[PDB]
């Protein structure tokens, strides 16, 4: 509830749609901005370097995303907003399980298919992407658990 | 248990020829037409202009069936 | 806190038939009088409302354009839309109208439909018709039927697909995905809710339209109440606005159902009462007084009679019966009636024009039944007569030939046919739910009596009601506005609350008081304690009524945990969801049901077990054999192919050889006995599929071959065992018993010619059209290449080739499938897997990649079924033989965190 | 062994316990209706209003010249579907003087009137209804016409050959003193003393 | 005007009904 959580999404567009669908589940609840562990004084430096606005929209309720789509101006950003505890929880793609200098409390591992479109198949994650993801889940010094 | 069969025949003579009621209504009919051919005092030349009337006069060769109806009957 | 309460005390055990009101206050010229046996009691035709001095029907010319399309044919507007075509065009307000039934309520929804078309314009075009869905959810299924039609005539010029949702799940979310205006019923909607199939596309439905939401008071209640709590909570909680339009009769409690609808009183709620009607009826009611039913059947046939002979030429009556066999049953009754008094003549007078083409029409039609009335003025209307010739009935109808139309209830929804007088005779139906005999429905007897008073010809409608006279009050309370809308959500709240719980979208017993908050049990437990078990004093102590919702709550979730859909602590007040409450929720089967399922449901069932683990569900808990069926039941016992274990005069063995009369398609006698086999299999093939479910998920490879292979057979209603082009209905029946009494396999079919396969038939006309067929069959060539990953584990590539020529008209957008792989004993599913073989992707291999686990007892094989979920004695079994299997060694164990003392930098 | 008994089926109501003695009652009743003690039997055992009243309904629809009946299914009903329940009973329970004394309590001067003046035509030899007239008289804003009742009951009572009691008279007396209607109970005492000089 | 009751129509369907215009009030 009140530590670090990277959620790992099939596409480059399922990224978005799950950070605001977090978002719009805790705002259902009473818990809005719960994600946020900082404050909106502290992260107006780090909202006006973006360029995505609904990553702004999303980073001020406390949850970012990632994805190759991304400039690494917006990732290593995310990736510092993360690592220093003022959001709670990233949403990154599949393709970014090994490019993230940040690992959390909590991975969750959304839906581990892809649409192959070669072949019109969702076929499954390799399973050394899921390792990676799982592998994540480490926070040595500050966790007791992952 | 063997008056139930003819019972159930003659529901179903009234379910055949009335045109599928509920069980109080084919009952109440099965009471009504037993009892009035029961209850003619064996009067039979009467019984079309009555009980066909009321079955809706199919003919006279189920009028043939249905004596057999009343036949087969009996602090 | 929390207080168990008496679930079963709380409902209203009539159902649609609960009276709230003890008081029924009629019109004021409405006596009543005790003729003989029977009391009629006349309601005069109101006199409408006199316009409003600034109020007029404003044409079609001054609402917007984009509407103007809509309204073909239609110069002016009604009374009622004229009221709110600004609530309706201008606002974005859920609205309540509640109008008189037949008074132009789905023209309404037509505008409300095309406020949600008129946002999506696409300047240069006409309709962005992918950013947007409409639901139209009606009670029944034939008045689906016609919205269809309706919505695409008039939507027609916009190019907005309208279609009716039915089939089977996929074809459910391909015709959701592909349509716009999206006609179902509320129980069809609610089970893809459920089921999920509309998840991709609620954010693209802005605008569902519940037509007739007085079906609130009906046992389908609870459909609608979770329906709409549903859609208001993700109103709530997901924040994008969806309008909901409640189209209903006028009838009291409309304040709660518009607090129910989150209806603004104000902009949104229309309350127009009967005077408001446009053709005005004046509503005649007999209520049969005497005690012995025989004398009550004779006296409503001359009561019919006279009310037929009371407008013999000067109008058309439209009887509504509740049989089939009834309509002509009661048609040919009044003719000899009217034949017997010598009054035949009065409805056909020599209008030669009119009486020749009933002559040339009678002559000309194939139904023997309505070629003896059609001479005369009479004629019959039920579902079963012939598409022509219940067509040329509507026709002769409205052309004012037929002087007496009979027919079921499903012509008063099915056609606008209105007639001048409506005779509804007699307000008992067979409902075999309730396993008797139990009264009309609100639903049905006002949509009977709108068709009184056809708005053309008519300037007063005449709509006789022959009833029971105890049975009179309800019905008066029901057509003058007095018969309040009462939530049935008592009956089914812990179906409701498990298929919130397995959506997810209730997970504690919070959110489940906070969803019960959203129905309309809240809002009529607010504002009617006494009802509803509430004292007063429990509302002084609870004003919000939250501790009557937690307790609510804890009873049906103690009904669900009881039978294991909900593992529900006391605790916490959390809720998890068990797969049987998966099931029971996808498949809409009761509670009590699933706990059959879950008793009764072994590995080691036969096909024998199968049909009475089916017949000892608990939607058949009111079916009781009755013994005027008896003997034919034993007629169907000794016919009947799968063995009933139960003696005929226990209820499970007449569902069990109803179920198997169906399949077999033995043709039967009794009304209540036909009535009793449609209602188990329109149940059976929902409760074979939750069968089905509960058996694959926990694995079980035989008996999900069974269940799935009676699901296939409940659907074509067919045995297996038949011939397989039975499922293509477009052969003659003739050369396929002629391929079952050649009994060669199926599978011998495929290496013929066309003309190889026409003589062994000894049909060489049929030939080529059984060769198209067999090769339309589904036929699956599986391939594996199994690779042993661990010794453990083994990884099947199971490559799948269509060998079928794809047709849309037989296989449709998809062909599913179900990947099974079971062990050598076939008892242990190892891995199931659905495939989905879509029509762009046929004729292609699909390459299935999964892990099937390989034990130490290693297996000779495994084996690979690919059965299709639709089609009879469409499998394909693969041996993945484990001969020349060499499995990997034992991997040697991992090396140990040997505890050393941890290690110092400086080392 | 024993069917169409009314005591043995009582019998087997009160020994079982009473969700069973339900299912006894409906053998009982399948076995015996038109028997109001099995009804009565069935109304006790339910343990609420709704249930009493429709068993009760089904009782009264099956055996309907029964005061017992009426009486039971009455005394669940809140006065005005009470007085309408006994309108009906009345009509066909015509001469049983308890059933009109409890309308002609439960109903308004004008239609009390007209119920006791049906009562007395239907049942003359009665006494209650005329004492029944004059607590009615004096329980309304009339006092004087009292007297004019009394004198006109033991007259056309006399007329058809009841002899006075005087006992049962100045029984009615006391009863209607215990009731508080003082001055009918006065004149009834007078006249009752005064028929049954220094002796 | 006529009003219905569940009461009174209870009471009317039962009896005989010549009697049910008796003992007035009606």
């Amino acid at each position: 509830p009140k530590k670090p959580v990277i959620v790992f999404v099939p596409s480059r567009k399922q990224t978005r749609l799950t950070a605001i669908d977090i978002l719009t589940t805790c705002a259902a609840d009473i818990q809005r901005q719960r994600f946020l562990h900082c404050t909106e004084k502290d992260l107006i430096p780090y909202l006006e370097k973006l360029s995505d606005s609904t990553l702004k929209e999303t980073l001020l309720n406390g949850v970012g995303y990632l994805h190759e789509g991304l400039s690494p101006m917006e990732r290593r950003l995310v990736e510092q907003l993360f690592s220093s505890g003022a959001i709670q929880v990233v949403v990154a793609s599949r393709s970014l399980c090994w490019g993230m200098n940040v690992a959390a409390h909590l991975v969750i591992i959304m839906d581990t298919q892809y649409y192959n479109g070669k072949i019109h198949a969702y076929v499954d994650y390799p399973i050394y992407d899921v390792l990676q993801m799982v592998g994540h889940a480490n926070r040595p010094l500050q966790d007791d658990e992952g | 248990k063997e008056t139930r069969e003819t019972y159930e025949v003659l529901l179903s003579f009234i379910q055949a020829a009335l045109g599928d009621q509920p069980r109080d209504i084919l009952c109440g009919a099965a009471d009504e037409v037993l009892a009035v051919l029961k209850n003619e005092k064996l009067r039979d030349k009467e019984r079309r202009k009555e009980i066909d009337l009321l079955l809706g006069q199919t003919d006279d060769t189920r009028y043939h069936v249905l004596v057999n109806l009343g036949k087969k009957i009996t602090i | 806190p929390r207080q168990v309460l008496d679930l079963e005390d709380l409902v209203f055990t009539q159902g649609s038939h609960f009276m709230a009101n003890k008081r029924c206050q009629l019109p004021d010229g409405s006596f009543r009088r005790q003729r003989k046996g029977y009391e009629e009691v006349h309601v005069p035709a109101l006199k409408p409302k006199p316009f409003g001095s600034e109020e007029q029907l404003l044409p079609v010319e001054k609402l917007p354009k984009y509407a103007q399309a809509g309204f073909e044919g239609f110069k002016t507007l009604n009374r009622i839309q004229s009221k709110l075509y600004r609530a309706a065009l201008e606002t974005d307000e859920n609205l309540l109208l509640c109008a008189p039934t037949g008074a132009g309520k789905t023209n309404v929804a037509l505008m409300c439909m095309l406020r949600e078309i008129g946002k999506h314009i696409n300047m240069d075009g006409t309709i962005n018709v992918d950013d947007f869905k409409i639901i139209y959810i009606a009670p029944m299924r034939s008045l689906v039927q016609e919205m269809v039609g309706s919505f695409g005539k008039r939507l027609a010029t916009y190019g907005i697909t309208v279609a009716e949702l039915t089939g089977d799940h996929q074809l459910c979310k391909e015709e959701i995905s592909a349509t716009q205006i999206i006609v179902c019923t509320p129980e069809k909607w609610d089970i893809i809710t459920r089921k999920g199939g509309e998840r991709t596309y609620t954010q693209l439905v802005r605008l569902i339209i519940l037509d007739e939401i007085h079906l609130l008071h009906d046992d389908r209640g609870p459909v609608l109440e979770a329906l709409v709590a549903r859609a208001i909570r993700n109103i709530e909680m997901t924040q994008e606005d969806v309008r909901l339009i409640g189209l209903s009769a006028t009838l009291p409690n409309y304040e709660d159902v518009a607090t129910f609808l989150r209806v603004d009183p104000a902009k949104g709620l229309f309350y127009f009462d009967n005077s408001f009607r446009p053709v005005p009826l004046e509503q005649t009611y007999v209520g049969i007084t005497e005690k012995k039913a025989i004398k009550r059947f004779q006296i409503m046939n001359e009561i019919v009679y006279e009310k037929i002979m009371e407008h013999a030429g000067k109008n058309q009556v439209l009887v509504f019966v509740h049989s089939r066999k009834e309509t002509g049953k009661t048609a040919r009754a009044i003719r000899d009636m009217c034949l017997e008094k010598d009054t035949l003549g009065l409805f056909l007078r020599e209008g030669s024009a009119s009486t020749e083409v009933l002559r040339t029409e009678a002559e000309q039609c194939k139904n023997l039944e309505l070629k003896d009335l059609l001479p005369y003025g009479f004629a019959i209307h039920h579902a079963g007569m012939t598409r022509v010739d219940r067509t040329l009935v509507e026709d002769l109808f409205a052309d004012k030939h037929i002087q007496v139309l009979v027919s079921t209830a499903t012509l008063a929804w099915g056609v606008n046919l209105p007639a001048h007088t409506v005779i509804i005779k007699g307000t008992q139906v067979y409902s075999p739910e309730k396993g008797r005999w139990t009264e009309l429905g609100a639903l049905d007897i006002l949509q009977m009596l709108g068709r009184a008073g056809r708005p053309q010809y008519d300037t007063k409608g005449e709509g006789i009601l022959i009833t029971s006279h105890g049975e009179l009050q309800y019905y008066l309370s029901l057509l003058n506005q007095q018969l309040p809308i009462e939530s049935q959500m008592v009956s089914k709240l812990p179906d409701m609350l498990n298929a919130e719980i397995v959506l997810g979208n209730v997970q504690n017993a919070k959110d489940a008081v906070n969803w019960l908050g959203y129905a309309y049990l809240y809002i009529r437990m607010l504002r009617s304690p006494t009802l509803y078990g509430i004292s007063h004093d429990d509302l002084k102590g609870d004003p919000l009524l939250d501790q009557r919702r937690l307790d609510l709550v804890h009873t049906a979730a103690l009904m669900l945990d009881k039978n294991n859909l909900v593992k529900y602590d006391k605790k916490t007040g959390n809720f998890q969801v068990t797969e049987l409450g998966r099931i029971a929720s996808h498949y809409y089967i009761t509670n009590d049901t699933v706990q059959t399922y879950n008793q009764l449901l072994k590995p080691t069932l036969s096909e024998i077990e199968l049909f009475r683990v089916f017949s000892l569900s608990s939607e058949f808990k009111n079916i009781t054999v009755r013994e005027e069926e008896k003997l034919e039941l034993q007629k169907l016992l000794e016919r009947v192919p799968i063995p009933v274990k139960e003696s005929i005069e226990e209820p499970s063995a007449k569902i069990n050889v109803l179920l198997q009369a169906f399949i077999s398609q033995l043709k039967l006698e009794g009304f209540a006995l036909m009535a009793d086999m449609v209602y188990v299999t329109q149940s059976a093939g929902r409760l074979m599929r939750a069968i089905f479910e509960i058996v694959l998920n926990r694995g079980w490879a035989q008996l999900t071959d069974k269940t799935l292979n009676l699901c296939k057979m409940i659907d074509k209603r067919m045995w297996q065992s038949m011939c397989p082009l039975r499922q293509f209905r477009k052969l003659p029946e003739e050369v396929v018993k002629k391929i079952e009494k050649k009994n060669f396999p199926f599978e011998r079919l495929y290496d013929l010619n066309h003309n190889e396969i026409g003589e062994l038939i000894r049909m060489p006309k049929m030939g080529k059209t059984i060769h198209k067929y067999v090769h339309l069959f589904p036929k699956l060539e599986l391939s594996v290449h199994l690779q042993p990953i661990t010794r453990s584990t083994l990884k099947v590539e199971l490559t799948i080739t269509p060998d079928f020529q794809w047709d849309e008209k037989v296989h449709g957008s998809s062909e599913a499938f179900w990947i099974l792989v079971e062990d050598v004993d076939s008892e242990v599913i190892l891995h199931h897997e659905y495939f989905l073989l879509k029509a762009k992707y046929a004729q292609d291999e699909h390459l299935i990649t999964f892990f099937v686990p390989v034990f130490e007892p290693l297996p000779p094989q495994y084996f690979i079924r690919v059965v299709s979920d639709r089609w009879l004695s469409c499998e394909t079994q693969l041996p993945v033989s484990f001969r020349h299997l060499i499995l990997p060694e034992k991997y040697p164990p991992p090396t140990e965190l040997l505890d050393l003392q941890p290690l110092p930098v400086s080392a | 062994m024993c069917p169409k008994s009314e005591d043995v089926w009582l019998e087997a109501a009160r020994l079982q316990p009473g969700d069973t003695a339900k299912a006894v009652v409906a053998q009982a009743v399948r076995h015996l209706p038109q028997s109001v003690r099995i009804y009565i039997r069935a109304a006790e055992l339910e343990t609420d209003i709704r249930a009493k009243k429709r068993v009760l309904r089904k009782a009264l629809e099956h055996v309907p010249n029964s005061v017992r009946l009426w009486k039971a299914a009455v005394e669940l009903e809140e006065p005005e579907d009470a007085r309408i329940m006994l309108s009906r009973a009345v009509e066909c329970c015509p001469t049983s003087v308890e059933l009109w004394l409890a309308l002609a309590r439960l109903e308004t001067y004008e239609n009390a009137r007209k119920v006791l003046n049906k009562a007395r035509e239907n049942i003359p030899t009665d006494r209650h209804i005329w004492i029944t007239a004059a607590k009615l008289e004096e329980a309304n804003g009339n006092t004087q016409m009292v007297e004019k009742i009394i004198d006109r009951a033991i007259t056309s009572l006399r007329a058809n050959g009841v002899e006075i009691n005087r006992e049962q008279w100045i029984q009615d007396a006391e009863e209607c003193d215990r009731a508080g209607s003082v001055a009918t109970c006065q004149a009834v005492m007078r006249a009752v003393i005064g028929i049954g000089e220094e002796d | 005007a006529i009003v219905f009751n569940a009461t009174s129509e209870f009471c009317r369907t039962l009896g005989e009904i010549p009697t049910y215009g008796l003992a007035g009030n009606r």
